[PDB]
């Protein structure tokens, strides 16, 4: 039995026509004080993998060393560790989902809600949820924290089922994502304006992208509130 | 307080009530009669809360008893239970509710029928051919559907009650001391004094 | 649920009704409350189905190895302390069960054993276990006799469960029907309350309760 | 704990072990049963280079396991009080659970399985 | 329950879907949570359903007393103060959450009320289980200076992210359009994008399949 | 919450966020914390938006209906006003509330009433979950007697601190100035106030 | 009650 | 200690062509303890029905207080109250004990006598209308009755037709709740005739 | 405190024909009033002509079918590859559920197939591993709604023969494929209007000699 | 469980125990015998917990029962006291404590006396001239400090026995169904059958 | 959890 | 408590309050909350008394046990050890821990382990409950490659709010300075910092 | 519930 | 009990 501490909010991901795209702000939250603003809650496993994670950064941190000792074991009397005997997401994923249900199951569960986004070697789109109670579900767009709330709602306008995939550019889904942080970061008293965003493309592979902002934001109409009520002045 | 049984028959209605009142590891009376005539041709027997059941009891038993005199006439068993139940119904919504169930027995003179009337403390009134409160139902209803006839006569009722007390007294935990009878017909109320 | 058993002239009748509930939702009215733990051995289940079922079905395999072990069938008593040192042993950890072990051998004759999961273990010639008890006790208890032939024996059983399945909300489903005898048990089929009800009410004019 | 295989089998298929305390017993004092029509006898040697003893005190041959149920012996005394008290507490614990005296079968079956265990159990012998 | 409001150049809009449910079960498939408090004043209200009923209602009457007594069409700051100071009286124990928008000689306004009496303003809003789903396209959508065909499609739109998205609400898109000058439209089922699509059998019982016991005449006459 | 009342040379300057939270979720990310009570007589609200808005209704109303018998009140006296309300209901109401007016004799004068209803008058005063993250800062920048400018400038920064460390506060920097000259309300966007 |  | 569950029953309306359908279990317990299989759920005040579920001593409180009421209504307007008019007043009724409430589920159904359209209406405890083409469900089996109205029903039916649907929709979702069945009855009603039947139904 | 249970609703139904099975459930994924997915299958080929469901906490629905699926595995390594007959596997499912009985499986378990005489059969579980034959299971959280439907339509209960004088019951007679699949469909349609937790789609399993055949339908997304 | 008494005597020991167990709403036996044999001349009776008593009973009855074969000897009632206390004594301090309460009614060969140990499931022993577990020492032990005399023989006993049983079926709250009588003295342990 |  | 570690160009500097209380009672006015773990690497104790001693007293004999085997450990691998003391018992753990060390290759370095048992690597680094009222002032005060009297002065200002604002802190400002010279103990008086 |  |  845990209680959170230092937390990490919603992490947000959706599938394209190529590969998926995953976002996650940089901000590490000590309750209503925004304690730590250098966070990175997107975690690369070699050059086909990303694991997003939110809740306690402790924890976060512990499978952090977890996924990295997992790239040296493999690396482990293994001739083929760059090539067809590699690390895919669905092996990461399915590794992290049996720890948190272990855990779970000996009611000392990991903190977190983790989304792993990847692309397999035979060039098929991953994207595939677990949290600390072992659920684990698979969705053309998947969101934690308030993400689900609010960033799954935009992102399926986009693709709404699986036929809307292959019709969906990296252009377009890559906007949705940048255009759904915005929207979190108005909404959410636990967000930051700075990001980390990452896609995994089968054609040009990994692309890592550090220190974005919310930007084209709206707050021109807050000049014309005044009072809540019969206030003119 | 604990057994109240009633049994309508063809032509009266019969109230069993525990003689036993009890309090903590003492039973400290074995002679106790939880009935007041409400009227000539209608007995309330009541079970529940000490204090409270008597308190209501004697309460009812003073309104009827006024109705009676001011009017110089006798409140059907109908319209006596109704009157019963709508306390009950406000007193539940008390400050402090009434926690008292009773049956209420009365032959109506102008149906010639008996009837026995089961209303709980939450204000829940059924007319019944047999009726019973607490965990007494438990036994007797099942001993009932099986026995009870409706044209069955006031000593053909006697004998299904003594089959309901026997029952009790083999498979009750607690010492309830038998049961005063007693039986509502066209000729008014009477007790059994051999039970 | 209601089970009752009775010893009488004609050797041991069980009743059961066949309701399962989950609160106040009827899961089922088909379940099998009685276990045939070998032809002279019957198990009743009463209380939590998954305890009953489980630990009777084991308790079917621990039999099973005396007679292998012994070259010899299990007494009633030693297959019903079996059962009662099992759940002893769970005492505190919320098993739930009811149960009566109802059989026929040569030293000890026609045996029930009521067995219960809080560690009870009593013999007895009439026990009624389940929600429903109460309203079996009562037309069972004032209807027994020892001299009871088989067939009215076999009635009294049906019409004690009938009795219960109408008053009790949790009683229901349909009666199964068992005799014991020297020779071993013998099943009287399964009786739908549904048609059973204005059978019995039509044939013995009883539950006049009911709107005919 | 003492771990070593004391009973093991020879190259000619024998337990040297096993038939040395057979050995065991064939110097201990004789000890005959004799069962008739509605009754069994034991009858017990008991050697007389021993005078200065005391017949009140000194271990009897043959011992009660239960009211029903005797066991007499030969071998080494000492052996023998620990398969006696085992039968004792298994009496009992069978009367416990079974609700029922052991049979002498099972009495002896047991007794048997106990004598068995010493000859392929680490550390004993 | 979801339900918006939007400001557009001559008037407001206010939308809602048509779910209600005790727990999770749908008691009404279409029901209308958009109410007239006066002829130009609509509300809009979330959750407990008979609270938000009853205190429309109430100051709806007083509203239509004042009306008369003053000679003068009713004014939303009106609805509003009454409404607050009520709500703040019984602090929070009604549970009415409402959007309440309306035209009066003073212009076109759109305030929120919390069950606790606190009120807000904007120029879009949302409110209910599906307030976040809603909240979500209008903070995408929302522009200065929306047309009323502009402020129905974002309102509407805002109404079905909820209906997909949140399993509070569901089934179909009330509107009502309250513009400057012009009598308030109260559009019923504006859409109605969750049609029970046709059984695969009817279920239509033969004549006499259930078992009766008996049958008697009802006299409902005097 | 992060709001804040300052006296300078001229008269007195009201600052607030605009950021309403229900749990972690931003229910208005444009509130108007700045509220009028009389003409130069305004309030900063923390705590209860309900109970901070009932307070704010009632006095305005006890300050119209005094100024219809007695003229313009003091500042001092809708101070007096709030503190009753606040005080006499202490175990109802969850209000912090900083009163600031504009006389022509008293010139520019805070009131800060936190939750226990008591009443303090400050050359400045801080409120809400925000204030916490900026007392060491105020402390140390705060003169007396500064210029519209240089007040303008030390709320901007103090306030621009108060919503970048607590999640609470956030949105638009709202200010309202207080002088002889009249009413001035001011407005300043994340863009500017986040990059100081 | 019912909740909408 | 549940109000609305330790007497149990349930009550469906239906709406057909020309017609309305009200039904309702026989069953009154204490929990477990079956006590009545005597006890209607469905009234009348003039050609308006209304039936209701939850605790037995507030489904007679409210019938004696709506007979008291609907009895003064028709003194005073010199007319029969209507299925719509009654709606209102079962609400306004049930609304104004809001903070210490019937914990009833009541029903309305009827013929407007001027319009001849059916019409049924449920409500919640505090009193919410809830207003229905098709069909309205209350009691400690709404979940069942929900489940068999919405696959059973079809609109236009026939009385004789009707009857049939709301009989086996209140059956078959009696017969898997524990403190509902013991017997049922159905009202047919048509503009000027109104048939009431007792379904035989089995008895646990 | 850490509640190590969820609620991940959906609904699955189970009906025995003459020489086949169906085991259905719907598709969507839920944790309090959000969607987790649209389609999240939680029907499984567990080979040996066996399907299985285990409908309720999804995390304890996986874990347990992982379970049993490795169970089928190890019963063929040990016993030379031998056929798990469909009452062996219930057996099997039995003891896996009653092994966390002091930690239940926080799951309605149902599993279908042809037994060895090559007649459809349905098992169902409670949490902690009482089971029994049927013809007919629905479970999960729209159980309370086709269950009693499934009592009318497939068990013809308080269905009486026309004009007998409810004395001659309607005669039980095993369905065909295609009416099976109808009562499935309008089972499901039926649940998503009146259940909150079920809809998006529909996915049915068809278990025949021939092997195990799969239908999808779509369902409403409200 | 409930009543269990014990009268030691001039040349025996006396305990009766009552003969209802109860569960709920139900008296599902009225014939149960809440003692063992531990030895010849030493009896046990018990109330408690359900389960636990007959389970301790046993346990304790198998002990004496191998220790009386091992040894080819009696225990005397003081030792057989005195494992028993120690047995109860460990137990309060267990995981789950057996909830059981006994007298042990015994005759000492060696010192041709009768000995009655009152031994509380705590572990608490007591050497008494009469005793009495639950309720029932609430009645019995004043009546008893009045009626009974050290000298008295087996036939006085009974009857001193007799007086006890009445007065608790006069004012104990449960029907406990009587008592079986036993008697511990020089020829062993027999059994009252008509009481 | 199912009941008997 | 009131505790900071800042980087600097010579190397880095910790500092804390000296104020122990029980309730509102002060135990100790004159604590070392600065504790050595290694000769260039020390840490700053917020929390339990007796957790951050026991933590500090194993850290201390495992870089004995490495200094012995493996040579000078870097100050990443103290804040490792700590880190892995904090989060492998942090259900029985209430200590907020701040490490700072001087490599010759990494110069000075800071390390924050909130409760979690998180790592945190930061130019400077402040904790303990003072810590809350100086969040704005450090943020706008703090620069990179700073001076030892700058330093000296950022850390003396920043604790001097801190003590002034927290109950909970007080008494003498404690210094330690970590460079390439070696270690220096620095203490400063209320008399001196009171009234900056 | 709204806050400040 | 102390704290820092
Ligand atoms: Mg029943
Ligand atoms: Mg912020
Ligand atoms: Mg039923
Ligand atoms: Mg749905
Ligand atoms: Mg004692």
């Amino acid at each position: 039995t845990q209680q959170p501490i230092v937390t990490g909010t919603s992490v947000i991901s959706m599938k394209y026509d190529n590969g998926v795209i995953i976002a996650a702000d940089n901000l590490g939250s000590y309750g209503s004080l925004l304690r730590f603003n250098g966070v990175e809650r997107l975690i690369p496993v070699g050059d086909n993998t990303v694991v997003g994670i939110s809740g306690d950064i402790s924890d976060m941190q512990h499978i952090e060393r977890l996924l990295k000792d997992l790239v040296t074991e493999n690396a482990y009397d293994n001739p083929l560790a760059d090539a067809e005997e590699a690390l895919e997401p669905s092996y990461i994923f399915e590794y992290l989902a049996t720890v948190m249900y272990q855990r779970r199951s000996k009611m000392n569960p990991l903190w977190n809600a983790i989304i792993v986004a990847g692309v397999q070697s035979n060039g098929d789109q991953f994207l595939r949820y677990v949290n600390l109670l072992g659920v684990t579900y698979s969705s053309p767009t998947l969101a934690t924290g308030f993400g689900a709330h609010m960033a799954n709602p935009l992102l399926r306008k986009v693709v709404d089922r699986e036929s809307d995939i292959p019709k969906t550019t990296v252009q377009v889904a890559e906007e949705a994502i940048v255009n759904a942080m915005r929207v979190l970061y108005y909404r959410d008293a636990r967000s930051s304006r700075n990001f980390s965003l990452a896609i995994i493309d089968k054609n040009t592979g990994l692309t890592f992208k550090k220190n974005l902002q919310v930007e084209n934001m709206k707050w021109d109409f807050a000049k014309d509130i005044k009072g809540y009520g019969t206030q003119k002045i | 307080m604990d057994i109240i049984l009633g049994i309508r028959v063809q032509d009266s209605v019969i109230l069993a009530s525990s003689k036993a009142v009890t309090r903590g590891i003492s039973v400290l009376k074995d002679s106790d009669d939880k009935t007041r005539q409400l009227s000539p041709h209608t007995l309330m027997s009541f079970a529940g809360e000490a204090g409270d059941t008597v308190q209501f009891a004697e309460y009812i038993q003073a309104n009827i008893q006024l109705y009676s005199i001011r009017e110089d006439y006798e409140l059907s068993p109908q319209a006596v239970s109704s009157f019963v139940r709508q306390e009950l119904a406000k007193s539940i919504r008390s400050r402090r509710p009434y926690q008292v169930n009773v049956l209420i027995g009365g032959y109506d003179k102008k149906k010639n029928k008996p009837e026995l009337y089961q209303i709980d403390y939450l204000g829940t009134k059924v007319e019944l051919p047999y009726g019973a409160h607490g965990y007494s139902g438990f036994y007797t209803f099942s001993l009932l559907d099986h026995h009870y006839r409706p044209d069955m006569t006031t000593e053909e009722g006697l004998d299904l009650l003594k089959l309901c007390v026997q029952e009790l007294e083999k498979r009750m935990p607690m010492d309830f001391k038998g049961v005063i009878v007693k039986i509502v017909d066209k000729d008014g109320i009477r007790q059994v004094d051999d039970f | 649920t209601t089970t009752l058993a009775f010893r009488f002239q004609g050797g041991i009748i069980v009743a059961v009704d066949s309701r399962a509930t989950a609160g106040n939702w009827v899961a089922s009215q088909t379940v099998k409350k009685v276990i045939e733990i070998n032809p002279f051995l019957l198990g009743t289940m009463a209380g939590g189905a998954a305890d009953c079922q489980f630990w009777e079905t084991w308790l079917g395999s621990q039999c099973r190895l005396h007679e292998l072990r012994e070259k010899e069938r299990i007494s009633v008593a030693a297959a019903s302390k079996i059962l009662s040192n099992l759940v002893y042993q769970y005492k505190g950890a919320g098993l739930s069960m009811g149960t009566m072990i109802c059989g026929y051998t040569r030293k000890e004759g026609p045996t029930i054993y009521y067995v219960d999961s809080d560690g009870t273990r009593l013999k007895g010639d009439i026990f009624c276990v389940g929600s429903g008890q109460t309203f079996a006790y009562g037309v069972l208890d004032s209807n027994y006799k020892w001299d009871l032939s088989v067939e009215d024996a076999l009635y009294l059983g049906k019409r004690s469960i009938l009795a219960a399945a109408h008053r009790d909300a949790y009683s229901g489903g349909s009666v199964n029907l068992y005799h014991v005898t020297e020779d071993g048990w013998i099943y009287h089929g399964n009786h739908d309350v549904g048609e059973l009800f204005w059978k019995v009410k039509e044939e013995e004019g009883s539950f006049n309760n009911v709107i005919g | 704990g003492y771990d070593r295989a004391l009973s093991i089998f020879s190259p000619d298929g024998h337990i040297f072990q096993v038939e040395y305390a057979l050995e065991a017993v064939k110097r201990g004092t004789c000890a005959v049963g004799v069962k008739g029509k509605n009754c069994v006898v034991l009858g017990c040697e008991r050697r007389s280079t021993l005078k200065l003893q005391d017949t009140r005190i000194t271990p009897s041959k043959v011992s009660k396991i239960d009211s029903h149920v005797v066991l007499s012996f030969s071998g080494l005394n000492a052996d023998s009080r620990i398969l006696i008290e085992k039968a004792r507490v298994e009496a009992q614990s069978h009367r416990l659970t079974l609700e029922d005296p052991v049979t002498v079968e099972y009495l002896t079956r047991y007794v048997a399985g106990v004598q068995q265990r010493y000859t392929q159990s680490g550390g004993v012998r | 329950t979801t339900i918006v409001g939007v400001k557009f150049n001559n008037g407001v809009v206010i939308a809602a879907d048509t779910r209600s449910t005790q727990g999770p079960i749908v008691a009404d498939k279409n029901c209308a949570k958009l109410h007239r408090i006066s002829p130009k004043i609509w509300c809009a209200g979330a959750g407990t359903a008979a609270d938000t009923e009853a205190v429309t209602q109430l100051i709806g009457s007083n509203i239509e007393l004042h009306s008369l007594y003053t000679s003068r069409e009713p004014r939303v700051v009106s609805a509003l103060q009454m409404l607050k100071q009520h709500l703040f009286k019984y602090q929070g124990h009604i549970g009415a959450y409402l959007i309440v928008a309306g035209v009066d000689p003073t212009g076109s306004h759109l305030f929120s009320i919390h069950a606790h009496g606190s009120t807000d303003v904007g120029y879009y809003l949302s409110l209910g289980s599906g307030s976040l789903a809603a909240m979500a396209v209008l903070e995408s959508h929302w522009k200065q200076d929306l047309t009323k065909e502009e402020a129905i499609k974002l309102a509407s739109d805002a109404i079905q992210a909820g209906i997909w998205n949140d399993l509070g609400s569901g089934s179909n898109v009330d509107v009502c359009v309250m513009e400057i000058g012009k009598d308030a439209e109260y559009l019923r089922n504006y859409l109605t994008p969750n049609v029970r699509e046709e059984k695969q059998k009817s279920y239509k019982f033969p004549r006499g399949t259930t078992a009766v016991l008996k049958e008697s005449i009802v006299n409902i006459c005097d | 919450t992060s709001i804040m009342a300052v006296t300078f040379k001229d008269g007195v300057i009201l600052g607030a966020d605009s950021r309403t939270t229900t749990g972690a979720y931003i229910a208005n990310r444009v509130t108007d914390k700045l509220t009028r009570v009389h003409d130069k007589i305004w309030c900063c609200r923390s705590g209860s938006a309900a109970d901070t808005q009932a307070i704010a209704d009632i006095v305005q109303y006890h300050l119209e209906l005094y100024t219809s018998q007695y003229g313009t009140p003091s500042t001092e006296t809708a101070a007096s006003v709030f503190k009753e309300l606040c005080y006499e209901n202490k175990d109802n109401l969850t209000a912090g509330i900083i009163v600031a007016g504009y006389d022509d004799k008293n010139k520019g004068e805070v009131y800060t009433i936190p939750l226990g209803g008591s009443v303090h008058k400050l050359p400045y005063a801080i409120a809400g979950s925000g204030s916490t993250f900026i007392y060491g800062y105020c402390d140390k920048n705060f003169r007396e007697n500064m210029s519209k400018e240089e007040t303008v400038d030390f709320i901007k920064h103090s306030l621009s601190q108060a919503i970048k460390w607590d999640g609470s506060s956030g949105g638009v920097i709202r200010m309202v100035v207080l002088t002889a000259a009249g009413v001035e309300r001011l407005i300043f966007y994340p863009d500017e106030y986040e990059q100081l | 009650f019912l909740w909408x | 200690s549940d109000p609305s569950s330790i007497n149990g029953g349930i009550v469906v309306a239906m709406t057909g062509k020309d017609c309305v359908a009200i039904a309702c279990d026989l069953r009154l317990g204490s929990q477990s303890l079956g006590v009545s299989n005597k006890f209607e759920k469905i009234f009348h005040y003039g050609h308006v029905f209304l039936g209701i579920t939850g605790l037995a001593t507030d489904v007679t409180t409210l019938n004696e207080m709506f007979r008291y009421k609907t009895n003064l209504y028709k003194l005073k307007e010199e007319r029969a109250i209507e299925p719509e008019t009654f709606t209102q007043l079962v609400s306004s009724s049930l609304y104004e004990r809001r903070f210490g409430p019937y914990f009833v589920g009541p029903v309305v159904a009827g013929i407007n006598s001027k319009s001849g359209k059916p019409f049924i209406a449920g409500f919640d405890l505090i009193g919410c209308i809830d207003e229905a083409k098709d069909f309205i469900v209350s009691g400690t089996a709404s979940d069942q009755l929900f489940g068999m109205c919405e696959s059973l029903y079809e609109p236009n039916l026939e009385p004789e037709d009707l009857f049939e649907t709301i009989s086996q929709a209140l059956l078959n979702a009696a017969d898997r709740d524990a403190l509902s069945g013991w017997g049922a009855v159905v009202y047919i009603i048509k503009k000027d005739e109104v048939v009431k039947r007792y379904l035989k139904m089995r008895q646990d | 405190q850490f509640n190590p249970y969820g609620d991940n609703g959906g609904t699955i139904l189970g009906i025995a024909g003459e020489d086949f099975a169906v085991l259905a459930g719907d598709t969507r994924n839920i944790t309090d009033y959000s969607i987790n997915s649209r389609y999240e299958p939680k029907v499984f080929d567990c080979g040996d002509n066996i399907v299985m469901s285990a409908n309720g906490f999804a995390a304890d629905g996986d874990a347990l079918v992982k379970r049993f699926k490795n169970s089928v595995k190890w019963y063929h390594f040990d016993h030379n590859d031998k056929k798990l007959s469909i009452n062996s596997a219930a057996r099997n499912i039995q003891h896996l559920l009653y092994g966390k009985r002091f930690f239940p499986y926080y799951v309605h378990t149902i599993i279908a197939g042809l037994d060895e005489d090559g007649k459809g059969a349905v098992y169902s579980f409670d949490p902690v591993g009482s089971y029994e034959r049927e013809q007919c299971r629905a479970g999960g959280a729209a159980a309370s709604l086709i269950m009693p439907f499934l009592d009318n339509q497939v068990n013809f209960k308080n269905q009486y023969e026309p004009g007998t004088n409810g004395k001659v019951k309607k005669p039980l007679k095993y369905l065909s494929v295609e009416e099976v699949i109808k009562l499935v469909r309008d089972s499901f349609t039926s649940a998503t209007e009146r259940h909150i937790q079920v809809g998006d789609g529909l996915e049915i399993l068809i278990v025949t000699k021939d092997g195990v055949r799969k239908e999808f339908y779509e369902l409403k997304r409200d």
